[PDB]
């Protein structure tokens, strides 16, 4: 919606697919775009978090 | 955590 | 900081210059990307209120 | 507006 802020590594802001939600600072991003799935228990950004992806 | 699928 | 969202149309993950949040969904932005400045009373971005930059 | 300089 409106209120949730998509900042995805592709920079595409469309909400399709699978979407994960950083627990810091609450932006959603694409798991396919991320490398990961609807399984983990704890997710944060590449910005919260840096790493390669 | 928290996902979703539109 | 790192649970201030950044969040521009240049797709730059990057605190420097003038920068403005939205009022809705509070990504920040720089405001020379987004066409602005801080003399503007109200503002928000362009998934919250789209239109040409 | 929020604005900020850093
Ligand atoms: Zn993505
Ligand atoms: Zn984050
Ligand atoms: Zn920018
Ligand atoms: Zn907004």
């Amino acid at each position: 919606g409106p209120l949730d802020v998509i900042r995805c590594i592709c920079g595409l802001y469309k909400d399709e697919g699978l979407m994960i939600q950083c627990d810091k600072c609450m932006v959603w991003q694409h798991c396919d775009c991320m490398g990961v799935n609807s399984d983990v228990e704890h997710y944060l950004c590449e910005q919260c978090d840096p790493r390669p992806v | 955590a928290r996902t979703k699928q539109t």
